[PDB]
RNA sequence: AUUCCGGUUGAUCCUGCCGGAGGCCACUGCUAUGGGGGUCCGACUAAGCCAUGCGAGUCAAGGGGGCGUCCCUUCUGGGACGCCACCGGCGGACGGCUCAGUAACACGUCGGUAACCUACCCUCGGGAGGGGGAUAACCCCGGGAAACUGGGGCUAAUCCCCCAUAGGCCUGGGGUACUGGAAGGUCCCCAGGCCGAAAGGGAGCCGUAAGGCUCCGCCCGAGGAUGGGCCGGCGGCCGAUUAGGUAGUUGGUGGGGUAACGGCCCACCAAGCCGAAGAUCGGUACGGGCCGUGAGAGCGGGAGCCCGGAGAUGGACACUGAGACACGGGUCCAGGCCCUACGGGGCGCAGCAGGCGCGAAACCUCCGCAAUGCGGGAAACCGCGACGGGGGGACCCCCAGUGCCGUGCCUCUGGCACGGCUUUUCCGGAGUGUAAAAAGCUCCGGGAAUAAGGGCUGGGCAAGGCCGGUGGCAGCCGCCGCGGUAAUACCGGCGGCCCGAGUGGUGGCCACUAUUAUUGGGCCUAAAGCGGCCGUAGCCGGGCCCGUAAGUCCCUGGCGAAAUCCCACGGCUCAACCGUGGG
């Protein structure tokens, strides 16, 4: 699986950066959220504890899976802004 | 009033049993390996809509009329039914066979990725044919001229291996 | 109550059947028969939209003006004539068209005591 | 069955001047009463979320707004139902972005970027003039705002004139009169978003509005309503309207 | 596709109707492997009746209390934050459901209100001075079967009341400063009166104090905005076996009332007003955007989505509020139910599910406020059977499957035998998806394995002169017509044809139908010229000259919401569906 970043936006009204990317993975299943987040943090040199993956969407009959994620400057702002369900899904919140 | 109801995109013959129409449609279905008569009627309706648009635009004057004429010609050329130098007169000369030739299964058979039209339909339905880098599983899809040359086996299907016995059998034809 | 809505008859002469119930906004109120008395009596009415109306039921004084802007607060004795009704003058009822008598003379009313809360009049020279 | 004011608004009945998907959802933000009409206004929530994309959900849009990070004209606005209309300046001091709200050629509202110096000017068309207590003159602008001047300056302002007003301090910069050759910009009608210079003014009996003829940069002559004609300069536009 | 075919005779040509042939909606027999998108599903008969659960709450940063924890000087009393109900503020007049009533300014459109109200919100110019009063919670005592509710003590407020001023309303005499197309309007000066405000309240940071700053707040005036009220011109259904209707009825003079004009109402004056160009009366019906059909003209429908109007078992009334004479608030009458300790006390699903009845005819007594919106709050945030998600259903559309290839056989449009191949679908699994699930999507293991029925077979109309049974009996038949011992027409067998996850039956609408005829039908003999004339309205009208632009044509501003309809492009695989532009 190869990750290619299609768009980076710097939102500072909310202290975050929005990342739109794609995963090229022919002949393989949809990558797990853990693996996607790990590779994204490794490539972008981000903080693992202040980044979330909004979604990883696999299309029909395609080897490209689209992906949307965010990276926050501060964990406090991350918790304040992001919903609880997405944090639970990403595993940041033990719940 | 009433809300919108999604109407059918194909038309049924005015008379269900006419010898000439029955024989002609039987010939077409046997040749092009269509599953049911509604596919043929859908293609006929597409043709008839094109001809109706051309007829309405021929006797129309206005800026919107010219824009629609140009758009219709461009769309037909993109579909690949008309030559690049065609005019509005050539639209009325189209036939059902022209449209039936642009079906994905027909183009697959012509390119030779399958031995027969039935095999081409099987490959399309099972996902062994890719459009661009994309897999499509609609045998009735009308391919576009701008891409017709990029149709090939999906890179993950067994038919992508020259060794595959079925691929060898297809090739030796 | 006093409904002040559409009439029940067409101008041609036919009848009209109501298609809806009476609405609270189309209701009126009983006439305020302002009478001559020894003391002023008035009440406050809350109207549509929370507005206020001052209704005079018994009137004792009157503000009389004489052709020059000068005004005097005088006492109302009796109603000489009230063309609005043939019995208002007899019953001492004050309305916008009444002609009243005061110690200074005859004065024609120019206000609406049922809507104003006061009685204003102009002397007759 | 209807007993009082409405509090909802379906997306399929939203004003045609908005840039909104009319079938993605069922409910739209009902604009709160404010400066401009509903026809030439849009709730600030849609600007924060859809137009600029700073937010993905109404919740975080409200969270952004409550921190006073969005400025309209020169005042910080926190109500997400606040209407913003034509010739309004939306400023985001944290980003340095300044936009002017203007109608495009199809009557829809769009945000045109402007400069920091321009961000402190808001033209106002004198919609009406009246008198108030103490013998003072009150001017009512196209956005519902009001100003007061002394009777000494009675003749300095007339209906259909334009006033350049610094904001949020509300100081009078200058007055652009409405005469021949005055640069104008159409804010409504079939000729919306078209600019030019005044040519002639025609009046009619009864309450029928006066009609003004305008000449565009290409020399063509068109017509519109005198109230639709918005003055923006004397010979050339004093503000950017592309 | 701007269409025809069968049927009146021994045979022919006409007029004329019936049937065949197509599309759409409702019910229904047989049958059925999937996946997507959508504005589908107790409208037709009963706007008939309902058990149970839910469908409107929010605010501790307005106020006083109670319980708990902590910090405590330490009998004192002070400070916090958790929970709790109470007063108090706002909302509950929107959203949701149904089409009864209504032939009407109810609806659509274009204009008026210079004749008017508006809580929430925006801007500008000002103000917040002095007093008073209870009462909830709490404590004591209770009753009533319940529903409910009495007495006493005690207190606070953004609770209530009063005083002052600012301010509102009327009227009279003056000046003409303002918007307007035009002032019973606005503004300025005098005169007489009536009405008549506020919470400098709360929170945070500072400051020794004083005092300061920020946030959310209160009151008056002038405008806006939102939401309305009212009014005018035009437009849209049938009956003459319904010809005269009206009597506050038409208009006026003066008043009352209304937020506002108005016979809306009152007193007084006259006889006016509507009507064969169809008043009144009667029948039916929510109006429109739109939907069905047709080459079009046109005809028919106008339940689901949007705007507007009405209703909350049938009527009539009122209180609070900006907004109601108010679906889940109140009073009474009429009808139908329920508890009762018999004294009394409650209720009406045309809200989401569910039940009874009615019927030919219509689903779960499910999960969440995560997305869109609404109310409340300074905010976080809480609530919402609105909405979002799933469940059941041959609701409408789109894309597919029930295998493919090679060889050899055959009674060759296909079945079989051998050897291969694929997994859309099927089963199991890992991820991704969802608020959580499920469905979809990528991948892995198995395997052609899990998947075709319905009508018809004389013509109209594609398909059999084949075989067994009945012998004017059973039966078939939209129409012609067939069956009487030789049935290609009935029942079945074997063949064959049309569509195909659909296919048939019944009712309705359009075309067929130039059998409603403006386009565009007929009246000598087939239906149809008054037995004949004169004339009222209406319709149709000789030639030339001049004037107006009502009709007519052209150009140009303001309109006729959105969705729906057509075209191009882009996004869900293409498509249905959505988005951006043009029409």
């Amino acid at each position: 699986m190869e990750i290619r970043i299609k768009e980076i936006k710097e939102n500072k009204l909310i202290g975050r950066k929005e990342i739109y990317f794609e995963i090229y993975h022919p002949g393989e299943p949809t990558p797990s959220r853990k693996d996607v987040k790990g590779k994204l943090v490794a490539m972008l040199d981000l903080n693992p504890e202040t980044t979330v993956i909004q979604y990883i969407r696999s299309y029909f009959g395609s080897y490209i899976s689209k992906g949307y994620a965010k990276a926050y400057d501060s964990k406090e702002r991350m918790l304040y802004i992001e919903p609880e369900y997405i944090l639970i899904r990403d595993g940041l919140i033990e719940k | 009033g009433d809300p919108k109801r999604q109407r059918k995109k194909y038309e049924t013959p005015p008379h269900p049993w006419i010898k000439e129409r029955l024989d002609r449609e039987r010939v077409l279905m046997d040749k092009y390996e269509l599953k049911n008569k509604k596919e043929l009627w859908k293609h006929e309706t597409q043709l008839k809509n094109f001809r109706r648009r051309a007829r309405r635009l021929l006797a129309a004057r206005g800026k919107q009329a010219e824009i629609e004429r140009e758009q219709l010609l461009a769309r037909l050329k993109r579909l690949g039914l008309l030559p690049e130098d065609a005019v509005l007169d050539d639209v009325l000369s189209l036939t059902i066979e022209d449209i039936l030739e642009r079906r994905l299964q027909t183009i697959v058979y012509k390119k030779g990725l399958a031995r027969t039209m039935r095999q081409a339909r099987q490959l399309i339905v099972h996902g062994h044919i890719e459009v661009n880098g994309q897999i499509i599983r609609s045998p009735s899809y009308l391919v576009l001229k701008e891409e017709e040359d990029t149709i090939t086996y999906a890179r993950t299907s067994p038919f992508a291996n020259p060794q595959h016995p079925e691929r060898m059998m297809i090739e030796k034809a | 109550a006093i409904w002040q809505g559409r009439s029940l008859k067409k101008p041609s002469g036919g009848r009209i059947v109501l298609a809806r119930k009476k609405r609270k906004r189309e209701l009126g109120r009983e006439p305020s028969n302002t009478r001559v008395a020894e003391q002023d009596k008035r009440k406050i009415i809350r109207t549509y939209g929370g507005n206020r109306k001052v209704r005079l039921t018994a009137a004792a004084y009157a503000n009389v003006f004489d052709k020059s802007g000068k005004g005097r607060k005088v006492r109302i004795i009796r109603v000489i004539e009230n063309p609005a009704n043939r019995q208002f003058a007899r019953r001492n009822i004050i309305t916008k068209g009444a002609i009243i008598e005061t110690e200074i003379g005859k004065a024609k009313v120019t206000s609406r005591p049922g809507q104003d809360g006061v009685v204003n009049a102009i002397l007759l020279e | 069955a209807r007993k009082g004011p409405k509090r909802h608004l379906k997306r399929l009945a939203a004003p045609t001047s908005w840039y909104i998907e009319r079938k993605a959802y069922k409910w739209a933000v009902r604009p709160r009463p404010g400066p401009h009409n509903m026809r030439t206004s849009i709730p600030l929530l849609y600007i924060v979320r859809d137009y600029l994309g700073y937010a993905k959900t109404a919740r975080e849009a409200r969270k952004i707004l409550n921190e006073g990070k969005f400025l309209v004209d020169g005042r910080v606005r926190k109500d997400y139902k606040f209407p913003v209309g034509i010739m309004d300046v939306v400023s985001i001091p944290e980003t340095g972005e300044h936009y002017r709200v203007l109608p495009n050629r199809i009557g829809k509202l769009i945000l045109h970027p402007i400069s920091e110096d321009e961000a402190f000017i808001k033209p106002l068309r004198i919609r009406n003039k009246r008198m108030i207590k103490g013998a003072r003159v009150q001017l009512n602008f196209h956005d519902g705002t009001n100003h007061i001047v002394s009777i000494a300056e009675k003749d300095n302002y007339f209906t259909s004139y334009t006033v350049l007003m610094k904001v949020p301090e509300r100081e009078i910069l200058e007055v652009l009169p409405f005469e021949k050759g005055a640069y104008v910009f159409v804010t409504q009608g079939k000729n919306v978003a078209r600019k030019g210079r005044i040519v002639e003014i025609k009046r009619f009996p009864m309450g029928w509005p006066d009609v003004v003829t305008i000449e565009d940069e290409e020399g063509e002559l068109f017509d519109t309503l005198k109230e639709y004609a918005f003055v923006v300069g004397t010979d050339k536009p004093k503000i950017s309207l592309p």
